[PDB]
């Protein structure tokens, strides 16, 4: 019985690990990076452009 | 000779009147300028705040 539920446990573990094993490699390197909109206020008025 | 000196003076007074009149037409275009983009910079600053306080929470 100990065989049996050894055998069933390490291939559950063995899977385990391989799905680990992708995590492991990189965690944080997939989502995209900051850009939020802030500050700004130092630019002029009279926009070099006529969108002013 | 009153009205010939009176006209000097006053078209003087009138040369003085349009050059401070054209100088603070451009001064006020270019406050008007300034104030729509600190308005619209406010605005910004608000919206981008929304933003901050919805994803704390």
């Amino acid at each position: 019985l100990g065989a049996r539920a050894k055998e069933s446990l390490d291939l559950r573990a063995h899977l385990k690990q391989v799905k680990k094993e992708d995590t492991e490699k990189e965690n944080r390197e997939v989502g995209d990076w900051r850009k939020n909109i802030d500050a700004l206020s130092g630019m002029e008025g009279r926009k070099k452009k006529f969108e002013s | 000779d009153k009205y010939s000196e009176a006209l000097k003076d006053a078209q003087e007074k009138l040369e003085l009147a349009e050059k401070k009149a054209t100088d603070a037409e451009a001064d006020v275009a270019s406050l008007n300028r300034r104030i729509q983009l600190v308005e619209e910079e406010l605005d910004r600053a608000q919206e981008r705040l929304a933003t901050a306080l919805q994803k704390l929470e």
